């Protein structure tokens, strides 16, 4: 538990830093 | 509170000529086609004031330019 | 804010603009002057840029001696404001 | 309507009272009053007709002057008609001279 | 500037005693 | 509503002072100031509609 | 420095400054040597709006239909630009008085 509750957190975190808009992977390229 | 011209341009004149079907250019190009505007525009301005002061009377709405240019030799549409 | 990765005054404008213009909604933002209402804005067309591919042409309306103002806070904040200039509107 | 004696939808009224009075014949005695709305319905179809072809051509769905000016320069009858008249928000034929070409 | 009771030389002077 | 006052960066903001100074009526002054209330008088000073 | 042969980039020129709507001439001064001429003799004109814009394109069929005449007669001599008296040729023929 404490290793997925750990993962969900930071991947949360990271999501939020990132999800912003996002594009296209040959036009955000 | 009169403003004159100064020369009417090397570029724009130049695009003047550019579609009068002319690339090069002599150096008889530019200034001599603005002295033939200024011919032709000085007689048919002479003959509106003869016209405006023969009976001394104003001019009407923008229905005027386009009766007066094709007397004179150049008329226009648009409008 | 939802925006897209200065000062904080026009950044809090930048946010609520990002409040409004994803809402498509207006407001009378009553910025007592030298708070940068106007960097607000221009904080808000830039914005623009990065949160969707919807640039178009857009219009911006002022008093005329603060042209400067504008043009010059484009030129100083996010120069990348491709500009067409309209002045002599018959032929200039 | 008042137009649609004989296909015709201009306005009749005022224009009946202007061809009547047109201050150019003593009376238009049996008479086409009604030619010149006649004329007038023709050369607006013609123009219906080239405008809606040139709009919808260009990949475009509005008409600029520009061509405007090409429909006027293009016809013989209307060049025949006034031929000293030129169309204004637009450009002069282009031009070359092979002699002026290298 | 301030249109008073046509007096002059008292910008400070009347405001050596008020401080 | 997005109206803030000037204050919010307290610490960070020079302060306010006015200064008072007065300016006398000059002779000439006073005189052309009585020759137009005169002449108000004489209009009704185009004051009363 | 892509120099090439003028005369190409003049037909280039030519090919950009005979496709569209574009103004080529850069003639705000056209309008005052236009006010010039009105205020010449009389004043208080009081016109239209759009007028100027009717009036100098009038004045740019008038001289462009020279520079075209120009250019022919040009060709009709040995010398394929405007030259003066090509233009003298283009006006005295048209009933210039
Ligand atoms: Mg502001």
């Amino acid at each position: 538990e404490k290793k997925r509750k750990i993962i969900q957190e930071r991947i949360r975190k990271h999501k939020e830093q990132e999800s912003q808009h996002m594009l296209t992977q040959e036009e955000r390229l | 509170l009169r403003d004159n011209i100064q020369g009417i341009t090397k570029p724009a004149i130049r695009r003047l000529a550019r579609r009068g079907g002319v690339k090069r250019i002599s150096g008889l190009i530019y200034e001599e086609v603005r002295a033939v505007l200024k011919s032709f525009l000085e007689s048919v301005i002479r003959d509106s004031v003869t016209y405006t002061e023969h009976a001394k009377r104003k001019t009407v709405t923008s229905l005027d330019v386009v009766y007066a240019l094709k007397r004179q030799g150049r008329t226009l549409y648009g409008f | 804010d939802v925006p897209v990765p200065l000062r904080t005054y026009q950044k809090q404008g930048l946010n609520w603009l990002a409040s409004l213009y994803n809402n498509h909604t207006n407001g009378i933002l009553a910025d007592e002057m030298g708070l940068g209402k106007t960097i607000q804005t221009i904080s808000l067309l830039a914005y623009l840029a990065c949160e969707k591919e919807n640039w178009g042409p857009h219009l911006i309306v002022v008093p005329t001696s603060v042209l400067l103002n504008w043009e010059m806070e484009f030129k100083r904040f996010a120069p990348g404001f491709k500009v067409l200039t309209y002045y002599g509107s018959p032929q200039q | 309507s008042r137009s649609a004696k004989a296909g015709l939808t201009f306005p009749v009224g005022r224009v009946h009272r202007l061809l009547r009075r047109g201050n150019y014949a003593q009376r238009i005695g049996s008479g086409a009053p009604v030619y010149l709305t006649a004329v007038l319905e023709y050369l607006a179809a013609e123009i219906l007709e080239l405008a809606g072809n040139a709009a919808r051509d260009n990949k475009k769905t509005r008409i600029i002057p520009r061509h405007l000016q090409l429909a006027i320069r293009n016809d013989d009858e209307l060049n025949k008609l006034l031929g000293n008249v030129t169309i204004a928000q637009g450009g002069v034929l282009p031009n070359i001279h092979q002699n002026l070409l290298p | 500037f301030v249109s008073e009771h046509t007096i002059e030389s008292n910008i400070l002077k009347k405001a050596n005693q008020k401080r | 509503l997005l109206r803030r006052l000037k204050a919010d960066v307290e610490k960070q903001m020079p302060a306010k002072y006015e200064h008072i100074v007065y300016c006398k009526l000059s002779k000439r002054q006073r005189f052309l100031y009585d020759d137009f209330m005169s002449r108000a008088q004489t209009k009704a000073t185009l004051a009363s509609g | 420095p892509h120099r090439y042969k003028p005369g190409t980039v003049a037909l280039r020129e030519i090919r950009r400054f005979q496709k569209s709507t574009e103004l080529l001439i850069r003639k705000l001064p056209f309008q005052r040597l236009v006010r010039e001429i009105a205020q010449d003799f009389k004043t208080d004109l009081r016109f239209q709006s759009s007028a100027i814009g009717a009036l100098q394109e009038s004045v740019e069929a008038y001289l462009v239909s020279l520079f075209e005449d120009t250019n022919l007669a040009a060709i009709h001599a040995k010398r394929v630009t405007i030259q003066k008296k090509e233009i003298k040729l283009a006006r005295r023929l048209r009933g210039e008085r």
